[PDB]
This record gives structure tokens, C-alpha cells and sequence, in this order.
């Protein structure tokens, strides 16, 4: 039953170990090729100090950069950025459907307008077109009640999802992870300044990195669907419509109807729903105790540039991955062509 | 870029089906009465 | 052997508790380039009562009015310094990163322990004997009841013990009797409650440790000292010499060693009456703050911490039940030259602690390093034509002691 | 609101630190390669004229 | 030239959700009363 | 009173964000700064040239 | 509470440090390449005196 | 790597010594092919060998 | 096997102070790698993992 939250930890710790062990080798190559593509010296990662002595000294081998596998990155970019898209709702062959579509799609436009729908959008495709993997999130924020549309950054490193789903867009997962870096005044801020910061532990970065912040604390969401037992009231009163199901959330005392416009009739058939639970963890414990958040699939949308389902692994590719070798041999060439001529001038 | 944009539009389908899933526990359900 | 990894392997490492219980409030960015390199702050005042049946108080002396001081000074430079051939250097090291993080934490582990080396040179107080350790719950209650038996109110206060300790408390947690919560978290993760005995218990594996030095003889005092409160307004530091001592012996008294006074006890500060330990008075101590040796004749002249005022004209700055004359009879607690782990028991407002920030050399590349609230100015320059590059990192702190009757030493008795 | 409103010409977030770059950056080897080729060839042909 | 233009516009918008926080405070709230 | 619209010069010397803010236009952030060079003769104009 | 003014402007100066640790590096760059764009003697800077 | 510190009041280490960078390595090996074999004839199989798995 | 130095004691590795389990200090202690035969004089020379330095 695991009764005691100690229990429900190490069990999360363990799937997040088994979700991190397959996918390990390919985010690797997606990270290669965005610090490839953008950082202004990730052309020559991995051989940044090298030399010989040279008559006792340790003069280095001149490293020069000509970025040339951007341009064809940035006009599909622009290409995306001059025609962007979005969701809309068709009609149905009903009588009212038409002010239904209406009424939907002008809601989603308010939610994305007056949120960083927009923002999301175009990280996740930049993400996707880079790299090869983007992803965004689909929130719910008290102003009452609203939904939100808010981006992901890293998704390389940041998202993880159950091994056992593989659709494009992950609808068979049972679970995922989603990991955000903090500051340890921003730790103290929220939570509470008694216990000190356990951080995950991913062993991803710093592959060809110069470290120098150690004031960043990584923090994961986590996220189940579990299939439980509820009881659903039927208020049958007839006046405006008699048939109407509500689950137990909503009582004639939590929620002020008082048997006004409702009649109590049937509330003993249980039936089993979809639902969906989040959670805040750390290396050490909850740092939130989960609570059910209102849907029913997980709310992470991946996009990926192009994919695949080769062997029992999903396998991504972006835009610069397939030009890396011609390009650091070009960069080769140049300095050896540089050096050489530099040697003898006249 | 088609092959991105392909996967850009069939992205926002899963995350449209999403919203649509979960806009009915936060605006409630819609019911045509005006008669 | 020749392909190597590119992360290096874990480490030991100390813990940080003293630096983050002190004071670190009132002494914050007060020696800048205006006040010096020195800082001063003020003392309370304290009035006596004349009693009189028909209120004239013309023939008797009115309460004179006399200030106090208390001053915080600099210390010495925390430097650690390197070179290296930067060819052989260059070799596989990236940007030089490596030697940072362990440099850091070397700094900060050698400012606390002169933070400890100060703490238990300064304090006062003593408690049990020192060859006994801690293994049962009075051991630590002892301290908070003392520190409320003297009277100190306003503040926090904090007891700190080695890890073993701990672990020795811990089991008698286990062997409770009906707390449910309490047994189940000392069977299960060692953790003794953030409160022990009304005093907040603290454990740390860094902790500095000092020997007793070596002595014999009966001692006792052969010239009646100066404890009149204008001598010692300002320091809280009387010196006395001692005879009886053996013949001739060079380091005859460490720094941090306790001299108890048998006949003269301690007061209520407020209500100045004496202290009883349950079954016997409580005697006043000291602590040697500087070594001192013994000469021919058996003369030791020493420098305590700590004044037992008894001044006659102004009786209320009394703290102790009779004047220190000469005759009187002293001993050193502990054993001849046994070296052991001392257990400190402070209250807040007893020593405090800031640092004094550093500008950068002219004309050379730096930056500044923070860890746990400490900055560290980095300094590098290529000074000779070997291809001898130097780097160096600094630290400047400050300390000072408040009173030395709020903390001290404590161990366990029999 | 926070009254400061940020320009990019490109921006991204790659390791916890936000990059960006303009339009000199990725030529700055060629120009400064083409200038010492030039030094280089004048001081050359200055050397001997016949 | 059209990231830069367009990082432009996105940016003009952010000064302008800016302008319209701060208006509320300094010419008053706007009501629709002529009637 | 009045909105006014204003230029800051060095900007990459001179605004500095929260390291927490990860958005574009920095609207999760808590705090900020902005340098600005001043002369000795202006420094005194303003202020006080007691300190 | 921070109820002295002095106590409030050491937390500042620590997050003016904490804000411009992260953020050293990529403002450098951007500092180069403007001076290597506009000021007439910036191509060759680092160089300046060799011979 | 591990360190050792100074202490001055001003600073001067001009004539004093300074850290160097002694390096050590620990070198890990492999060991011995754990092997299992087995052997069986074709008549056996044909007539004999049945679950083998 | 494990030999036990009576008189060296451990070290708290950061701090260099010495360690003491209540009023024993604890000693420094080894382990044997290789078999090793006693000859006639009783000398037996041994290696040893982990080393006092």
C-alpha cells in the first residue's frame, strides 16, 4: 500500500532512474548539436586546450571558427516565425455547433493571448528545429480559475517520460518527470529554510563546459494517472433540465446550492475515472504533497523536428546533426592552411 | 521546413485535445438551452 | 594508462556551524576606511541601592556614572598561494577550474577553526571534568540551567559536540518509554531533536582540540591583584602570578586551560546573590589567554579572561562573593598533559564575526569567489620569465568578544 | 511590472545561462584574417621593389 | 532582417502590456458613461 | 503628471536581471539593476558633497 | 525585519554579485563585437603594441 | 587536489614557499572471461533434446 | 587480514584534527593483499592497503 511517504520516494526515484537509463545517448547528441549550432566556441568542444611543448612552452593550436550551418536553421525559422499557426475548432453537423466552435475557439484565443502561449510556441519549435526536441506545458493558475500556456526551457534535460509509451505524442505514459534549476534564495523563499537543498542528480551537463555557478539546486515536478473509485450524485430536479450527473467534489454544503434547483434522487452508483496527480520532489523528500490537478491526460506536449522508433528507442534528428563533420574538417583545413602560410612569407 | 511544420501542426492537435479535456472541470459544461 | 577521465573523484569535507550561530549583525560593515582598524561598542549601566529609614542620603555617596567599552579589531590575512608550469598545467586541465573548488573550502575551514581557537580562548565559563565525556541527557541540560542561573535573557542559546556524542545520545533517545515519534526517529535516522534540554544542540565533525600542558604543585596566589572595576572597564583581562608552582618548567600553562578560585563564587548578576549547584556553591574560573612559562623559585605570572569585581566604592559592578587576596588557594582542572576535544556552550551575544571587503590590485585580472556568504578576492599575474604563473586568494575577517561571562567549555561529569 | 523592456536580436537558453548574438560575432576570424594576409603582403612587396 | 524586426515587435508588445499597467495609476480607469 | 519614454545607454554593462528570470521579457523576475555614469561637479549638484 | 538601512545594502550588493556572476562571459562578447563593429582602432585590439 | 594556507598581517609572502600541483592517478584493470560451454551431439538433439531452452 | 597500529591515530581528513571515540582515540588501521610465510628470525614482510602518510 506504501503507506508512509518515505516509501512512495525511493519508488519514484527508482522510475526516474529506469526513465533516464534508455534515453541517454540521444539528448546527448540533441544537447551536441544546439551547443554546436549557437554557443560561439562549441565548434571546437572537446579539444579546446591543445598543444605541444615547442621548446619548453605550451603555445596551442590555433582553433578558428567559420559558422556556416546556420543560415539554412535560421530561414526555417524565419519561415515558421512569418506563418505561425495555431488550434481551431471545426463545427459538427448540428444545430448549435456553430456557436459552440465559436465560443471554444474564442476561449482558447483568450487563454493564449493573455499568457506566453506565444513565447512557448516559439521556443519549442526553435528547440525542436535545433536540436531535435522541444516541448511545452499546459497549466492551470488561480485568477477564478484560468488556464495557462507556459514554456519549457531545456527540454533535453528537463523532460522525461515513462519508457513504455511510444506514440508521438506520448498518450500511453502512465508517468513523466519535468526538471527546472533554483537558486538557494529562491529555495528559502518558497518551501522553508529548516531543511538544506538536496538536488537531483543527472550526471548530463557540464560534457565540454566550463563550471563556475554552484548555486543552482535542481528541482523536478512529477506526475501520475491513477484510476479511482467515485461516487457521482445525480440532482434529477426537473425544473431547467432533470438529468444531471456531478461527481462527489461539489456538495449541497461545500458548495452553497442548499436543495434550491436540485433534488438529491440517486447518489449511490461508484464508477472508476482518469485521473491525474502533481508533485514537487527533491533528492531527499516531497517538497509538495501531490494533489490531483483537473484533466485528464498528462498536460507536457513534445515536439520533435523528425522522429523515429527504430530499436526500442525513439530516435530524433534536427537540422545540424548531419553536417557536423564537414564543418569542423573546414575549420581544420583553414587553420592549417592559416598557420602555414604565416610561417614562411618571403 | 514542411516536415517541421507537419510536426508543429500535429503537436498542437494533441495539446488543442488537451485543453478541450481540461476546459470542462475549470468553464464547465455547455448546454444548448435558450428556448 | 594514458586515456583518463575528465571528472575528478569526491573528497572530504568539514561542516560549517559555528560561523552560521554567531553574531554576525552587530559587526557588519563597520571598519571601513573612516573608522580605522578598529571599532568600539558601549556597556550597559547598573545603579546600587541606598537604604536609609527617614530617606537622607546627604552623609552617604551617590551613584557614580562610569562607561564601559567593548572593541573589535582585524586579523591576520587567510592567503593560499600556488604556481604551476602552465604548458604542464594545460595539459588536460580546462580554464583552471579545478583548483577552485577545493581552495574555497580550505579558507573557510581555517577561518572557523580560528573562529573556534578564538571562541574557546576567550570563554569563561567551565563546566564538569574534562577527562569525562558526554553520554547521558543531563550532560547537556547542565549548560542551559547554567546559562539561566546566571541571568541572560535576551538572545539564543547554543551547545555544539562531536559527532560520537551524538550517537551516544541518540541511543538513550531509543530506549524511551512512551514517545512514539521519538524512538522512532532515533532508531531509524540517529537524529536527536533540534531542542535537547531546553538549550539547541548542534553536532559538527570539525571541531578544534587543544592539549592541557604540563604542571604540579599546590598552587596559590602570592600578591593581592587589581580588580577594581576602572582597571578592567574596557577589557574584561586581569593578570595575577602564582606561587607554589614546581621549579622550573617552560610551557607550564597552555592557552584555553581553566584556573578555578575554591573559596570566592559566583553571583546573580541582578540580584547579586550567590550561586548552589543543588549541593555545593558554584567557585569562579578563569581561562589563560596567553602560554606561560614557570621560573626559578616557582613564580607564574598569567593573563586570565574573565575579573571577579569586587570593587568597594562602586559595589555594583560586584560578580563575586569576596575580594581575590593573596594565600588564597587555586587549581587547574584536568590532568597533566592530556590532549582532548573540547565541547563548547555559548549564548548569542558572545563573540561576533564580519569580513572586510577587498579592492582589486591595480593593473591585474580578478574576481571574486562567494561561498557560504564569504567573498574571496582571486588575484593572477605572471611575475618571471620561467613561465611561472602565481595565483593567490585572500580573506580578511574580523572578531570580536562581547562578554566573557556569556559562554565557555563544557564536558561531562561522573 | 519591472519598468525595463529588453532587446534581443537572438536569444536562446542552452545551459542555465541565456546566450545571444548579433550580426558581427561569427565574422570576427575571417575580417582579422584577411587583415594580417594584407600587412603581410605589403611589407613583403615593400621589401624589395627591383 | 526579419528576427531582428520581428524580436522588435515582441518586444514593443511587452512595453506596451508595460504602459497600459502603469496608465491605470496616472490618468484613471476608463468607464463607458454617456447615456 | 506624465509617461515618459526613455533611452539607456550600455546596456550590456549596465541592466543586470535576476539569474531566476527565464522568459524573454523577463516577467519572472524580482529585481534589477541599472548603471548610469555621473560626473564629480553633477554628483555634487545632487545629493550632498558632505559625503 | 533588515530594520537599519544599513542592513538593506549589503543584501543588495550580494544580489548585484549573484546577478552578475552568471552573466560575465556572454556581455564580453557583446562588448567585443561592438567595439570590433565601430571603434576605427578595434579590429586589432590585444595586439596593439607587438614588435 | 589539497592545499595548505598562510597567515600575514599585510599580506607579504614575497619570500615564503608555495603550493605545487602534485598529481596522482588511480588505475583500475580487468580481470579474467567468465566462460560456460556445453556440447551435445546431432543424434541427440534429434532424438533426445526436447525443452532445451 | 587486518593489522592494527597501536600508537598512530586517524585523521579528520579536512580539518587534520585528530579523532577520538569518547576519552580512546581511534588507530589507524590496514589491510593484507597477498599471503605471507614467516622464514626463521620471525620476519614476515607483507603488503599492506591504505597507507599513513
Amino acid at each position: 500500500m506504501a503507506e508512509t511517504l518515505e516509501k512512495k520516494h525511493e519508488r519514484i526515484m527508482l522510475r526516474f532512474d529506469r526513465a533516464y537509463s534508455p534515453q541517454k545517448e540521444v539528448r546527448e547528441k540533441c544537447i551536441e548539436a544546439t551547443r554546436f549550432a549557437r554557443v560561439p566556441g562549441g565548434q571546437w568542444e572537446g579539444a579546446t586546450a591543445a598543444g605541444t611543448k615547442l621548446d619548453e612552452q605550451f603555445e596551442k593550436y590555433p582553433k578558428f571558427e567559420i559558422n556556416k550551418v546556420a543560415t539554412e536553421l535560421n530561414r526555417i525559422i524565419a519561415e515558421y516565425r512569418n506563418n505561425r499557426i495555431t488550434v481551431k475548432f471545426r463545427p459538427g453537423d448540428r444545430e448549435a455547433s456553430e456557436e459552440l466552435a465559436n465560443k471554444l475557439n474564442g476561449l482558447f484565443r483568450a487563454d493564449y493571448e493573455e499568457t506566453d502561449g506565444g513565447e512557448a510556441c516559439d521556443n519549442a519549435f526553435d528547440d525542436a528545429a535545433t536540436g531535435g526536441f522541444g516541448c511545452f506545458r499546459l497549466t492551470s493558475m488561480l485568477v477564478r480559475q484560468r488556464i495557462a500556456i507556459e514554456p519549457i526551457y531545456d527540454p533535453s534535460r528537463s523532460v522525461w517520460f515513462d519508457p513504455d509509451a511510444k506514440k508521438y505524442d506520448k498518450s500511453d505514459a502512465l508517468w513523466a518527470f519535468c526538471m527546472y534549476s533554483l537558486s538557494p534564495e529562491k529555495y528559502e523563499a518558497e518551501y522553508g529554510k529548516k531543511p538544506p537543498t538536496s538536488l537531483d542528480v543527472t550526471s548530463m551537463t557540464s560534457w565540454e563546459y566550463n563550471w563556475f555557478g554552484a548555486d543552482v539546486i535542481y528541482i523536478a515536478k512529477y506526475y501520475e494517472v491513477r484510476k479511482e473509485s467515485v461516487d457521482v450524485i445525480s440532482y434529477r430536479h426537473p425544473i431547467t433540465g432533470e438529468i444531471a450527473t456531478y461527481d462527489s467534489d461539489q456538495v449541497e454544503d461545500i458548495e452553497d446550492e442548499l436543495a434550491i434547483a436540485g433534488f438529491h434522487e440517486v447518489a449511490r452508483r461508484s464508477v472508476k475515472r482518469r485521473r491525474v496527480y502533481v508533485s514537487v520532489v527533491d533528492g531527499d523528500g516531497f517538497l509538495e504533497k501531490p494533489r490531483r490537478i483537473p484533466g485528464e491526460h498528462i498536460p507536457l506536449i513534445p515536439v520533435y523536428g523528425k522522429r523515429w522508433f527504430i530499436d526500442d528507442i525513439e530516435r530524433v534528428e534536427g537540422h545540424i546533426a548531419k553536417a557536423m563533420d564537414p564543418q569542423r574538417l573546414y575549420n581544420l583545413q583553414v587553420s592549417m592552411l592559416a598557420d602555414t602560410a604565416a610561417q614562411d612569407p618571403g | 521546413s514542411f516536415i517541421y511544420l507537419d510536426n508543429m501542426a500535429k503537436s498542437l492537435k494533441r495539446a488543442g485535445e488537451v485543453w478541450l479535456s481540461m476546459a470542462r472541470e475549470v468553464y464547465g459544461s455547455e448546454r444548448e438551452v435558450r428556448i | 594508462s594514458q586515456i583518463v577521465l575528465k571528472k575528478f573523484l569526491p573528497g572530504f569535507m568539514s561542516d560549517l556551524v559555528l560561523a552560521k550561530t554567531v553574531d554576525r549583525q552587530l559587526l557588519a560593515g563597520e571598519i571601513n576606511s573612516s573608522t580605522g582598524d578598529s571599532v568600539s561598542f558601549k556597556r550597559p549601566h547598573q545603579f546600587s541601592s541606598l537604604r536609609t529609614p527617614t530617606g537622607d542620603i546627604s552623609g552617604q555617596n551617590k551613584n557614580n556614572l562610569i562607561s564601559g567599552k567593548a572593541t573589535g579589531r582585524v586579523g591576520n590575512y587567510i592567503t593560499v598561494a600556488v604556481e604551476y608550469q602552465q604548458l604542464e598545467e594545460a595539459i588536460k586541465l580546462n580554464q583552471l577550474e579545478e583548483i577552485l573548488a577545493p581552495v574555497r573550502q580550505r579558507i573557510v575551514t581555517d577561518l572557523e577553526t580560528e573562529l573556534a581557537h578564538f571562541m574557546m580562548n576567550n570563554g569563561a565559563l567551565s563546566l564538569g571534568s574534562p577527562n569525562t565525556p558526554i553520554t547521558k541527557w543531563s550532560d547537556v541540560a547542565q549548560t542551559a540551567s547554567f546559562l539561566k542561573d546566571l541571568g541572560v535573557n535576551e538572545g539564543e542559546n547554543y551547545a555544539v559536540m562531536d559527532p560520537w556524542s551524538a550517537q551516544r545520545l541518540a541511543d538513550a533517545q531509543t530506549g524511551l518509554h512512551a514517545s512514539d515519534q521519538l524512538v522512532r526517529t532515533a532508531w531509524e535516522n540517529a537524529q536527536i531533536p533540534t531542542n535537547f534540554g531546553g538549550i539547541r544542540a548542534l553536532m559538527s565533525n570539525g571541531l578544534a582540540s587543544r592539549t592541557q600542558g604540563a604542571f604540579g604543585g599546590t598552587l596559590t596566589v602570592k600578591t593581592q591583584p587589581t580588580v577594581t572595576y576602572n582597571a578592567v572597564k574596557d577589557s574584561y583581562q586581569f593578570t595575577v602570578t602564582l606561587t607554589g608552582a614546581t621549579a622550573s618548567v617552560t610551557g607550564f600553562l597552555k592557552a584555553g586551560d581553566q584556573v578555578k578560585f575554591t573559596n570566592t563564587y559566583w553571583l546573580q548578576q541582578q540580584t547579586k546573590q550567590a550561586l548552589y549547584n543543588g549541593a555545593t556553591p558554584i567557585s569562579f574560573t578563569a581561562t589563560v589567554t596567553a602560554d606561560a612559562n614557570s621560573d626559578s623559585g616557582g613564580d607564574v605570572t598569567v593573563t586570565l579572561s574573565g575579573v571577579p569585581i569586587y570593587d568597594t566604592t562602586n559595589p555594583q559592578y560586584n560578580s563575586v562573593s569576596r575580594q581575590v587576596e593573596a594565600g588564597d588557594a587555586v587549581s587547574v582542572v584536568g590532568t597533566a598533559s592530556q590532549t582532548m576535544k573540547p565541547n563548547l556552550f555559548y549564548n548569542k551575544f558572545f563573540c561576533g564575526l564580519g569580513s572586510i571587503p577587498l579592492p582589486k590590485l591595480h593593473s591585474i585580472d580578478s574576481a571574486v569567489a562567494t561561498y557560504e556568504g564569504f567573498s574571496i578576492r582571486v588575484h593572477k599575474y605572471a611575475d618571471g620569465d620561467a613561465n611561472v604563473q602565481k595565483m593567490r586568494f585572500d580573506l580578511l575577517p574580523a572578531y570580536v568578544c562581547f562578554n566573557p561571562h556569556m559562554g565557555g567549555q563544557f564536558f561531562g561529569n561522573p
